[PDB]
């Protein structure tokens, strides 16, 4: 059992009005397999100006995947009421082989905000916070995704300057609009861009402290950090399990301006995963002062074979699925880019 | 008589060793471009024919 | 440089002939392979490729 700090303070844990209908929207981004989009790198070695056919877990060619929205808090003139949070915290999926995610798609582009749809704004790259476990059950009142013995959890913090992973076991704490308390409706974390995001100090536990406020850390386990430098740029997210534990992929230490995935952490994680959940996120901004936050996109992987193309720097710009469809079955048979 | 053709025939060299089943196309997955040779070669040969 | 030498590096075993070249591939995967799983380059702690 490692140390991660003091337990919440506060009782009464905020409250969270989920209104799935607002975040019911339609963007689709689908895995385009010949910009090598959500590919992981060959996690043992190199290649240089060649084609080659490779097995590994890839996402399907054309696949959709699930969106996920992160929203604005309500909040009258000057102050913060509410959290407005989807019901992705109900929606438990099936872990099976891991996933990748697409962050900070829509950036850089005008979109409107989730509670004010007559709002036009700037959209800002934001990071998905992911719980994942072994077994689920019910809640207080039966209500779905609750997480057993051992839950691994990542979750940004510190206006997405680092990530934090951690065993760190769930305890639903009773109070009021807490989980285990009256007037349940859904666990969400939550940061106060007023206070916590200041420009000489970004407040590294906001978010574990709003987490905190539903939850008891016990018997916790390791609680990594890892650093993130701010940009608006396109990113690549993976997270894998074998025998030596659960792998985290990313696209920011090694490809940034490209996409290709590479490891860049190793968890102690040694019980099979077989559930995940989204963790919902809102943000306690002044209703005069609201930011658009980008869409990030999940896509589950497959043990499939890929015809990749490495160039001379050694990285993967375009790919094929082999299992896609006739004209890729030729190209894979050939294992070429060019079929007479 | 002067023979100048034979038979064209191609195969379903997937299809032909295991004809549909889920579990055998993961177990022949791992033997890489045997199907795919044949296939190459059957090919030429009908394109010399 | 220029010599047949055995060489074990980071648990890759053999023996053969290293020279100095302009860097290619990804530095950060040290291991160079070619098409056919043969080792042909190598980015050394020196900071050479």
């Amino acid at each position: 059992t490692v140390d991660v700090g003091p337990d919440s303070v506060k009782s009464a844990c905020i409250e969270v009005d989920i209104q799935q209908t607002f975040f019911d929207k339609t963007w689709p981004r689908p895995i385009d397999v010949s910009k090598a989009d959500g590919i992981i790198y060959p996690q043992g070695r190199t290649y240089s100006n060649i084609t080659i056919t490779y097995q590994g877990l890839f996402p399907y060619q054309g696949d959709h995947g699930d969106m996920y929205v992160y929203s604005a808090g309500h909040a009258t003139g000057t102050t913060p009421q509410k959290l407005f949070v989807a019901n992705y915290s109900q929606d438990v999926k099936q872990f099976a082989n891991g996933f990748v995610v697409r962050i900070g798609a829509a950036a850089n582009s005008t979109g409107t905000v989730i509670i004010s749809p007559s709002t036009s704004a700037t959209i800002r790259k934001i990071y998905p916070a992911f719980m994942l476990g072994s077994s689920v059950g019910n809640f207080s009142d039966g209500k779905m995704g609750r997480f057993f013995n051992h839950t691994l959890v990542l979750l940004p913090d510190g206006c997405g300057t680092l990530l934090r992973a951690f065993y760190c076991i769930l305890e639903p704490r009773s109070g009021n609009h807490c989980p285990a308390g009256n007037s349940y409706t859904s666990f969400a974390t939550y940061h106060t861009p007023a206070t916590d995001c200041s420009d000489g100090n970004y407040n590294r536990n906001a978010s574990l402290n709003s987490f905190k406020e539903y939850f008891n850390l016990r018997n916790c386990t390791f609680m990594y950090t890892y650093n993130i430098t701010e940009d608006e740029i396109l990113e690549w997210f993976g997270i894998t399990q074998t025998a030596q534990g659960v792998h985290l992929f990313s696209s920011r230490y090694v490809d940034l301006y490209g996409g290709n995935m590479f490891q860049f952490a190793t968890l102690p994680v040694y019980d099979t995963i077989k559930y995940y959940s989204i963790i919902p996120h809102s943000i306690r901004s002044i209703q005069s002062d609201r930011k658009a936050w980008a869409a990030f996109y999940v896509y589950k992987l497959q043990p499939l074979t890929f015809l990749l193309d490495f160039s001379v720097d050694g990285y993967i710009r375009r790919a094929i699925d082999c299992g896609f469809n006739d004209l890729s079955q030729l190209h894979c048979s050939y294992e070429s880019f060019d079929v007479e | 008589y002067i023979q100048t053709t034979i038979q064209k025939v191609t195969v379903d060299c997937k299809q032909y060793v295991c004809n549909g089943f889920q579990k055998c196309e993961q177990l022949l997955r791992e033997y890489g471009q045997f199907c795919s040779k044949i296939n190459q070669a059957l090919h030429g040969a009908n394109l010399r024919q | 440089l220029g010599n047949c030498v055995e060489y074990s590096l980071y648990g890759v075993s053999g023996r053969g002939v290293f020279q100095n070249c302009t860097a290619v591939g990804v530095r950060q995967q040290r291991f160079v392979y070619d098409a056919y799983q043969n080792l042909v380059g190598y980015y050394s702690d020196d900071g050479n490729y």
